[PDB]
RNA sequence: ACGGACCAAGGAGUCUAACACGUGCGCGAGUCGGGGGCUACGAAAGCCGCCGUGGCGCAAUGAAGGUGAAGGCCGGCGGCG
RNA sequence: AGUAGCUGGUUCCCUCCAAAGUUUCCCUCAGGAUAGCUGGCGCUCUCCGCAGUUUUAUCCGGUAAAGCGAAUGAUUAGAGG
RNA sequence: UGGAAUGCGAGUGCCUAGUGGGCCACUUUUGGUAAGCAGAACUGGCGCUGCGGGAUGAACCGAACGCCGGGUUAAGGCGCC
RNA sequence: GCCGUCGCUGGCAGUCGGCAGAGCGAGAAAGAGAGUGGCGCGGACGCUACGCCGCGACGAGUAGGAGGGCCGCUGCGGUG
RNA sequence: ACAGAAACCUCCCGUGGAGCAGAAGGGCAAAAGCUCGCUUGAUCUUGAUUUUCAGUACGAAUACAGACCGUGAAAGCGGG
RNA sequence: GUCUACGGCCAUACCACCCUGAACGCGCCCGAUCUCGUCUGAUCUCGGAAGCUAAGCAGGGUCGGGCCUGGUUAGUACUUGGAUGGGAGACCGCCUGGGAAUACCGGGUGCUGUAGGCUU
């Protein structure tokens, strides 16, 4: 899988396809992060697989569909449980993020993941994505925006429109 | 020198050029290797075929009439299948005459 | 009667992809553009249409 | 390089199976062997009369000429680019009649009887077969109860 | 790039004589039109042969002719041989025969005309047949050649009975060692 | 890696014989006069026919002596039964 | 004009198809014959057959893996008799 | 009811040149400390082949080539060259 | 768009004219059939059939093969 | 008993852990081994086939067919 | 329910030990004149019919060994095809498909053909 663009947030419900011994297999349901609903039934084949003596080939998806963010204009706390295989292991890492969405906390997960410690997507599995009260957090880096009062500054505005114009009389200024 | 010693590489390149063809089929197949004990019979068994040609032509004849005998004695839409029908060049020869007299 | 009216059909001849590729090398579920991509198929004909 | 040796690679293609040595069962030599016969070859390391050379063991032919002990055969063989009709005198120990008409022998008289039956009923019965196709709808009933949900497990090195 | 194989494109065939033959191009010419413009597949036939070459043409005796004209059925129509009709002094009587060829050699001339036959050409069969009905068209022996006995296997495999080629005939030619088992082997 | 400073002219799959197959022409169970003879180009061409000797083809096979290329039905008799 | 399985050279244009360095035999290893790979000539049909593919049945196999409180071989430690 | 899918016109015969030093890569693999080393399997290449990209390069990546106009792409790129 | 190759073994002899009558490309076999009873004098080009015309696909090439040259050189029979 | 690690006799267990000329692999238990009895299929003969393969030769081998035989009560088996 | 003769598949049938076997069978068994063979009538062959299920044999049993068959092992190991994936490598992950074997746990313990008996 390819970590592209935003991700979105799939729910799908697949099943062992029905035979004499078991004409009603159980359900089983997952959370998938993927770009498109495509990547997203691929994905819970890979993760079923793991998990069950089941596949594509003897199964069979009962429901994919996108989980809209329920609270998309409240800024959450996100806890996001996952495993990695770096260059020589495989470890288990918590990790938090501050966003609206759920999905977009998933992504920030995977950018940050490529960030600060060269792993690709391929390797990652999110295992859990809970939402966190601010008093439950654990990251420094979280916890810092819960603040009533907050305020700071914008120190040294670097210039943008660096080429519009691209010679110019007065130089730039970085205080605003 | 030393050189090469064997390769099959580009040999199934080469086989495939003018396809690996399956033996040619015919509805006879050649006698050749088979007993000769029971060849020897097959022999006189066809060589005096012609004893018993009489009475094939009887046999052939009377069944022939027994079989002739039994024989004898024995004997989408509906608006789309219409126009399908009118636009037979048979079947709709006068069903169009009448919606030409109709129009005039 | 598919087998007929399809094969009666010489292939179509697309144009290349407007717009681009992602990968031809890799699969779609990959984020290239090899294998079945379902639905997906409709976005990649009318850019080669 | 390699000997041209006869039975050079041979010591498991015609060795006798686990616990499957000894005598050989007699309803191996009653079996009826006729001209036109399928018939799977495959040597047997008991009886080294009649052996068929490896490789036309694991090869099926046709019977056209049967003997005493023994029946000719009519086997394909590639020899590089082309396929010869080899034609093998191979003791009936090394051979068994191939299941692989039967299927359509079977079918045959089902499709000959169902044609037969379908005609005198002015009917029209599918008689060829086809590939599966894919799967149609079908719903899935829940019975009240949310599916279960998985999640991947966390890492152990259980080493 | 199309992936596709070139080498079977051209078709190794006839559309005309070799022959540089005035006569047989004016005929050539007539059976192009026929073989065109009429449904005819008999036109078709003989237009095809008439660009053959003299080895696919070969020469139809009379007494091969009249052993296919015999069959039952075949009362009242014209042979048809793009050939030559040689004669067979084999033959002791001659039918009467209607038959059209491109060349017919002196004596089988005198033989077909003394019974009471008709001897055409291929523009009188044009008039008289336009479409090739009421025909029976007759080919001579392809492999009735001296070229043939030497094809196949080679003459030193088992089974073979291929020709070799000696240039002369007798014990001391190509008889010792191959041939017998006393000598070597035989195959 | 070897040949090549520059220009011109010359410069390398031929002819004879044998064979095989393909093609074109003539005649055709035949065909061929090539050797010989007759009657400026012309040493050509024309002709021979009781000049076809002769070659090849029309018969193969065997070391050879040699042999050398469809049958059936009807009626009658003899023998066996 | 000695022979050379060896070095050097091998002369106009366009168009179409298009290789092999492999098999077997050779006083064979810088070479040949041989099969394969190429080209050309066609011809016999056509407008059923076939296939460097899958499918469905049905056989064949002893590698990967695994096993050694299963045979053969190798091998560590204690424990109870 | 020409008895699975899909695709495709096939079969057949003569004559035949060059070749018979190869080499490279994914994967498998023998010897060797290893080698741009020697030796195999499979497929694909280079050899015989240009063209876009890898600055440069037999084999890598993309893609194979009649002479052109317009459009769009692949692999690769978009500070300046 | 143009060039060539290949395929359709495609089409054209119907230029059938005042002794006239112009068509046979159209989804779906076979006749623009034949009969017997109930004023003007007119109408382009074409067809070296080895010619001319249409439609579709295709085009790398060493060694090597084949075709076509209204490519080129010298001489001989004819012809200009 | 002499007799012992090992002589010969007896009972019991024994899937081959022996033997089958030889290298190894396969095969084999009222046998393919061991011991006896009788024997010369290790004989005469034409083709087909397999292996190496070019689908050539040789060598070796496989099914038969025709004679003569051996063996066995016989079915059969045997032309090394 | 079951046996005898001849079998097919050839352990679900084997091996060890224990219990029970009505009738008919199969046996053990009793002899050596004859046929036949032995150092030995033990075996083999032959003639029998006093005794006995003791044994063979049949059925059953054993938290039995084996064998047969499932589960787990395990969607693991391995693997077809893909990438200008990672990593200095060794190797590893992912994509597209196929997909094992121990240990460990459960269940089972001959079916059946022809002919001929016994078993109210
Ligand atoms: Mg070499
Ligand atoms: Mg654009
Ligand atoms: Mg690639
Ligand atoms: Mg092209
Ligand atoms: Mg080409
Ligand atoms: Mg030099
Ligand atoms: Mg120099
Ligand atoms: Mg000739
Ligand atoms: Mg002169
Ligand atoms: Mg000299
Ligand atoms: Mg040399
Ligand atoms: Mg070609
Ligand atoms: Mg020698
Ligand atoms: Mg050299
Ligand atoms: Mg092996
Ligand atoms: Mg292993
Ligand atoms: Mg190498
Ligand atoms: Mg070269
Ligand atoms: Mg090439
Ligand atoms: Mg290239
Ligand atoms: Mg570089
Ligand atoms: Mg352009
Ligand atoms: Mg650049
Ligand atoms: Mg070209
Ligand atoms: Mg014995
Ligand atoms: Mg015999
Ligand atoms: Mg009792
Ligand atoms: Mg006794
Ligand atoms: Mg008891
Ligand atoms: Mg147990
Ligand atoms: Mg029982």
């Amino acid at each position: 899988m390819k970590a592209s663009g935003t991700l979105r947030e799939y729910k799908v419900v697949g099943r062992c396809l029905p035979t004499p011994k078991c004409r009603t297999p159980p359900l089983y349901r997952m959370r998938i992060f993927a770009p498109n609903h495509v990547v997203a039934k691929s994905r819970f084949w890979y993760f079923v697989s793991q998990l069950k003596k089941m596949k594509k080939s003897s199964g069979e998806i009962v429901y994919c569909g996108q989980v809209f963010e329920k609270s998309p204009l409240r800024v959450k706390n996100f806890g996001i449980w996952l495993r990695y295989d770096s260059r020589s292991g495989t470890h288990n890492m918590y990790r938090e993020y501050r966003d609206l969405t759920t999905a977009g906390a998933v992504t920030q997960c995977y950018r940050d993941m490529g960030a600060r410690h060269r792993a690709r997507a391929h390797s990652i599995q999110i295992m859990k994505v809970e939402e966190i009260a601010a008093s439950k957090c654990r990251r420094p880096a979280v916890k810092q925006f819960h603040d009533s009062k907050i305020k700071f500054p914008l120190p040294h505005r670097v210039l943008r429109r660096q080429h519009k114009p691209r010679f110019t009389t007065k130089r730039p200024n970085t205080f605003f | 020198a030393k050189s090469k010693n064997h390769t099959t590489h580009n040999q199934s390149r080469k086989w495939h050029r003018n396809g690996i063809k399956k033996p040619r089929s015919q509805r006879y197949e050649s006698l050749k290797g088979v007993d000769p004990k029971f060849l020897r019979n097959m022999r006189f068994a066809k060589k005096h075929n012609k004893k018993g040609l009489k009475k094939m032509q009887a046999n052939n004849a009377k069944a022939m009439a027994a079989r002739a005998e039994a024989i004898k004695a024995l004997v989408v839409s509906r608006k789309l299948h219409r126009l399908a029908y009118i636009a037979h060049p048979k079947l709709g020869r006068r069903a169009r005459a009448r919606i030409a007299r109709g129009l005039r | 009667h598919f087998k007929e009216a399809n094969n009666f059909l010489w292939p179509f001849k697309l144009s290349s992809p407007r717009g681009g590729m992602k990968k031809k090398t890799t699969h779609f579920v990959e984020g290239g553009d090899a294998g079945n991509r379902e639905d997906q198929i409709n976005r990649l004909i009318r850019r080669m249409n | 390089t390699n000997t041209k040796g006869k039975r050079r690679g041979t010591r498991y293609m015609f060795s006798r199976p686990f616990r499957k040595h000894g005598v050989v069962p007699l309803a191996t030599y009653m079996r009826i062997y006729k001209k036109g016969d399928i018939v799977d070859i495959k040597g047997m390391g008991t009886v080294q009369k009649g052996m068929p050379h490896k490789c036309y063991h694991g090869k099926t032919g046709r019977v056209y000429n049967v003997t005493q002990h023994a029946v000719g055969i009519v086997v394909n063989k590639q020899v590089k680019g082309k396929i010869l009709a080899k034609r093998i005198n191979v003791r009936i120990e090394h051979i068994k009649h191939s299941k692989s008409r039967d299927s359509f022998l079977k079918r045959v008289k089902e499709n000959d009887q169902k044609k037969k039956e379908a005609k005198e009923k002015g009917t029209w019965v599918q008689l060829k077969r086809q590939p599966a196709p894919p799967r149609e709808a079908h719903f899935v009933r829940t019975n009240g109860k949310e599916p279960e949900l998985l999640e991947p497990i966390p890492y152990e090195f259980m080493a | 790039g199309v992936d596709i194989r070139h080498n079977k494109d051209r078709k190794v065939r006839r559309k005309e004589p070799k022959s540089q033959d005035i006569y047989l191009r004016l005929l050539v010419k007539l059976y192009r039109f026929l073989a065109r413009r009429t449904n005819s597949t008999f036109n078709q036939v003989v237009l095809k042969r008439l660009f053959m070459s003299r080895t696919n043409r070969p020469p139809l005796s009379l007494s091969r002719m009249i052993r296919k004209m015999k069959l039952p059925g075949r009362e009242n129509k014209t042979a048809v041989v793009v050939g030559t009709v040689t004669d067979d002094v084999r033959v002791q009587e001659v039918p009467k025969l209607k038959v059209c060829a491109l060349r017919v050699t002196s004596r089988a001339r005198s033989r077909i005309l003394k019974a009471g036959g008709k001897i055409l050409t291929f523009d009188q069969l044009a008039l008289d047949s336009p479409k090739g009905r009421g025909t029976v068209l007759l080919s001579g022996p392809r492999k009735g050649r001296e070229v043939y006995r030497h094809f196949g296997k080679a003459p030193g495999t088992p089974h073979s009975h291929t020709k070799p080629y000696v240039r002369s005939k007798g014990r001391k030619f190509e008889r010792a060692r191959g041939r017998r088992a006393s000598r070597g082997y035989k195959n």
